C-alpha cells in the first residue's frame, strides 16, 4: 500500500502477536480476507427555531472480521486456546 | 472521452478541507461514489382551525402554524473510495479518534459545512493487491446561518 | 478508388519505468487479428412519463488487442512489459504507476496518440496446436486519454 | 414590506425637482437592494465579517473551478430581507469579461 | 414489379450546437449493413386471472445503425459528432443537448424525418482485421420523435 | 522466416512426495490440443465517479492443459498423480502438499519452469467415439508462480 | 389515464404549484417514477365467543414518492430550496 | 371515508362486511394510459 518500500522478497503479511512475550501465535494460517470497521454515534438534540444541533460524538470499540484456512490440526486446536484465552 | 477537460461551474473533484487549518487534506484518495441525504419531519396529527372569520386573515393562519411541525433534521453524505497510500490511511483513523475533528466536504456543486466522521470501513481482499477500500459516513454538525 | 489496406503500419509503446525510451512492434501475427478495439460508450439515455426521452454522459473505457508472432522480439517486450508489478516502482500516488502510451501509424501517413493507461492481460507461455504450430500471442492495453490526433 | 432611500447609478442619495428624499416600496427596493449587496466586497463590512463576494480570492485570483464564485454571489444575493429563492444563475466567462446573470424571486 | 434496391441513397444529418448546417453521408460501407434498426414495440399486453388479455401503450426508443468505409470524410465527421461531450453549451428547457434530426431519402423519393435523439456509440481506433484491410466502422443513434411521406 | 515448429518439445513433471525424481511426457495427442493454456490476468482497473481510470495489481493464477495418447505409459503416470490424495502425508509450513514442478523445454531450446501447483482435472476411464477409436486424455495443471528463459 | 379527452397535443404531466402564489417551480424536472401510497389501521377488539370485531378506521397521511432527474444546476438549487421550505 | 363496507366476491369465495386497509398507485414507463393498483381488505364482523 506504498508507504514502505523496502525490496526484502520475503517479507510477511497478518500476523497475530502476543502482546506479552513478542511471540507469534497460529502463525501458519492462510488468510483469505481482513475487514475492519469503525463505529461512532453522535448526540444530537433538537432545537426551537426548527434546526438540530449536536454536542459531542462517542466512540465503540472497533471489529476485525478475518477469513482463514486451517490447513492442519494444529492450526484449528491453536485457533481454539486463542479464542479461549482469557 | 479525454477527461481533464472538466467543464467550470460543475468540476466533479472532491475537496476535503480541515476546518480550523482551511487547507486541503487526503488528496490522495480516488473515489467512485457520493450520497447525500436531508431529511426533515411532517407532523402526522388531524391539527384544528377556526374556519368562519375573513379570507386573508385564514390565510395569515395556516400559516407560522405549518411552521410549527416542520423542523429540518442533519444532513447525511456517503462516499466510496479506493485508498492507494498509507499516510492517508493512518491520517483518516487519527482523525476518527478524534471527538474535536470537522470538515467542509465540496462535491461537484454541493458544499456542505461542519461535517463530522461517523462511520468508517476498510476491506482489504485479492481483488487489490495494493489497495484498500474505504466507506466513510459524514454527519453536519451544526446548521448554517 | 479507396486505399484501405494495412501494410506499413508501425507502432511505438513508451513506458514511465521500465522502458523510459521505448520499444517498436512490426511484426505482427498473421492467423489473429493484428489490432482491434470494443466499440466506446460515452453516452446513455432513459424514459419519461410524457414519452420523451434524456441523454446523458457516461464513463468510458478503451481496450486494445495486438498481437504478434510467437518468439518474435517484440513478444519478449510485451511480455516483460507484463511481467511488470505494479506495487513496485517507488512513486508519487495517483498517477498511475508506469503509464504506457502507444503511438501508432498508418499507411496514408496519419498519426494517432494514446497516454494514461497500461498493459492489463496476456499469455505468460507458448501454446502449441493440432496443426503443430504455435498460437499468436494477443495482448491488451487499457487507456485514458483520447488524443484527438488524426494529422494529415 | 421593504423600503430604501432612492440612488443613481452611482450610489448616492439622489433627489427630485422638489428635493424629496422618496421611500422606495418594494419590488425596486430590492431591485436596489441587491445591486448595492453585489457590489459590497468582503472585508469592507465592520461588525459583520465574512459577508460580501469574494472577488478578490475567488474571482480576480487564479482559479480553478468557478463553482465558488457561483457560491459566493448566491449567498450575497440571498440575505436580502424578501428575496426568497434564486432562479438562475449562468457565469458565461466568454470573452475578457467575467459574465454574470441572475433572477431572483421575491415574496412579491 | 417492385424495385427494392438502396443504390442511391444520402442521409442529411444536423446537430443542434456541434454541427448547425449539417454534413451528408455518401459513403456507406460493404462489408457491413450500411443502415439497420431494432424493431418498434410501443404496445404490450397483461393477462386477467381469468384467461383475458388487456393491451396497454408504452414508451418506445428507435435505434438505427450507419455503417461508412473507414478513412473517409463521412467518418472524422461521426468521430467529431462523437466526441462532443455533453457538459460544454448550453440547451433550451425540455429540449436534450444537442438535438440532432436525421434526413434520409429512399432511392424512389420517399423521405423520412426523425429527431430528438444523439449519438451513443463508435470506434475510437480503426480495426486491421485478418485479410489485412480496415474494418467498416459503425454507430448507433437513437431517437424519439417519428414522420415520413413515402409517396413522391 | 521465423521458425514456430512445436515438434520435439518435451515435458518433465516432478512432484513433492508422490513423484519425487519425476517423470517424462513425449507422446502428446493429435485429435486435440498438446499443450494449451487460459489467459494471465494481473491487473484490473475500476472507475472515478468524475470518469477517470485507476488501475491496481490483482493475484492471478496460471491455468495449463496437456494432452496424450490414450493407453501410453505417459497416460498412466498422470493416472497415479490425479490418483494422489492430499490428505496423506505432511508437509512443511507455508508450502502445499505435493508442491509440483513443470519444466517445458521448447525446440529451439529455450525453457520454462513453473511451480507451487497441482494437478486438479483429468479423466478416470476411457471414451471410445463413434468412429471406433479412443478420445485423447487430457488434465489440467494449476501453478502459483512462473519464470521464463528464452535464450539458447 | 381516460377520463379528460383534450385534442391539445403539449400538455403537461406533472408540476408543482405554490398553492400560495399559483406559481409553478422547478419546471425544468424530467421524471422516472411516481408512487403513490395510502395508509389506514382498523382496531379490533378480541371477544368472547370466539369471534372478533371492528369498531372504527384511522386514516394517516398519505405520502407520494417521485424520482426525478436534475439536467442542470438551477435545478438542484430549486429541489434544495423545495426541501428547505418551512 | 370511516363508514365505507364492501362486499367481495371471487370465483367462489364470499367475504361479507370488508373494508378497505390499504390503497397503492403505481406510474411508471411500462404502462403509459393506465396505472397499477394494490388494494388491502379486512372483515369487519362475522357472519351468523
Amino acid at each position: 500500500m506504498l508507504g514502505i518500500f523496502t525490496s526484502l522478497l520475503s517479507s510477511r503479511s497478518f500476523s497475530i502477536v502476543d502482546q506479552n512475550t513478542n511471540q507469534l501465535v497460529a502463525a501458519d494460517l492462510r488468510i483469505s480476507r481482513v475487514n475492519t470497521r469503525f463505529s461512532s454515534v453522535g448526540q444530537r438534540h433538537m432545537l426551537e427555531d426548527g434546526t438540530t444541533k449536536m454536542d459531542s460524538r462517542t466512540i465503540h470499540p472497533m471489529e476485525i472480521i478475518v477469513e482463514v484456512f486451517c490447513p492442519s490440526i494444529d492450526v484449528v486446536d491453536q485457533i481454539n486456546q486463542l479464542l479461549l484465552d482469557r | 472521452m479525454n477527461s481533464f477537460l472538466k467543464s467550470i461551474l460543475n468540476t466533479p473533484t472532491l475537496t476535503i478541507r480541515d476546518d480550523v487549518t482551511k487547507l486541503p487534506v487526503w488528496k490522495s484518495l480516488q473515489v467512485k461514489k457520493v450520497e447525500i441525504y436531508s431529511p426533515a419531519s411532517v407532523v402526522s396529527k388531524p391539527l384544528a382551525t377556526k374556519d368562519q372569520t375573513e379570507a386573508q386573515v385564514y390565510t395569515e393562519a395556516l400559516d407560522i402554524d405549518v411552521k410549527n411541525g416542520k423542523i429540518i433534521q442533519p444532513v447525511r453524505l456517503r462516499i466510496n473510495a479506493i485508498c492507494p497510500d498509507l499516510s492517508t490511511v493512518e491520517s483518516i483513523m487519527n482523525a476518527f479518534n478524534d471527538n474535536t475533528s470537522t470538515f467542509a466536504i465540496t462535491s461537484k456543486s454541493i458544499l456542505a459545512d461542519k461535517m463530522a466522521i461517523m462511520t468508517l470501513d476498510v476491506d482489504q481482499s485479492p481483488d487489490m493487491l495494493n489497495a484498500a477500500e474505504i466507506n466513510m459516513e459524514f454527519e453536519q454538525v451544526e446548521p448554517p446561518v | 478508388m479507396i486505399n484501405v489496406s494495412g501494410f506499413g503500419t508501425g507502432i511505438v509503446i513508451v513506458s514511465a519505468s521500465s522502458f523510459p525510451m521505448g520499444f517498436s512492434l512490426s511484426k505482427f501475427a498473421d492467423d489473429e487479428s493484428p489490432i482491434s478495439s470494443k466499440e466506446l460508450e460515452p453516452f446513455g439515455y432513459e424514459m419519461l412519463y410524457d414519452g420523451g426521452l434524456f441523454a446523458f454522459d457516461k464513463a468510458a473505457p478503451l481496450e486494445v488487442s495486438v498481437s504478434v508472432i510467437a518468439g518474435s522480439e517484440d513478444d519478449i517486450n510485451l511480455r516483460i512489459l507484463l511481467n511488470s508489478k505494479k506495487g513496485s516502482f517507488r512513486f508519487l500516488p495517483g498517477i498511475i504507476p508506469d503509464m504506457t502510451t502507444l503511438v501508432a501509424t498508418l499507411p496514408d501517413g496519419g498519426r494517432t496518440v494514446l497516454s494514461n493507461g497500461t498493459i492489463l492481460k496476456g499469455p505468460a507461455i507458448d501454446t502449441i496446436q493440432n496443426t503443430g504450430r504455435r498460437k499468436g500471442n494477443t495482448y491488451t492495453f487499457v487507456f485514458g486519454s483520447y488524443l484527438g490526433a488524426q494529422t494529415a | 414590506s421593504t423600503s430604501t432611500i432612492r440612488t443613481g447609478t452611482n450610489n448616492d442619495i439622489l433627489l427630485d425637482d422638489n428635493g424629496n428624499m422618496v421611500i422606495l416600496r418594494d419590488v425596486e427596493a430590492c431591485a436596489q437592494d441587491v445591486r448595492a449587496a453585489m457590489l459590497m466586497r468582503t472585508g469592507e463590512n465592520i461588525f459583520d465579517v465574512n459577508s460580501g463576494v469574494g472577488y478578490f480570492e475567488y474571482i480576480f485570483s487564479p482559479q480553478k473551478s468557478y463553482d465558488d464564485a457561483r457560491k459566493s454571489i448566491a449567498d450575497a444575493i440571498l440575505s436580502s430581507p424578501d428575496v426568497t429563492g434564486i432562479e438562475q444563475l449562468d457565469i458565461d466567462i466568454t470573452g475578457e469579461v467575467f459574465g454574470v446573470d441572475a433572477k431572483v424571486i421575491t415574496i412579491h
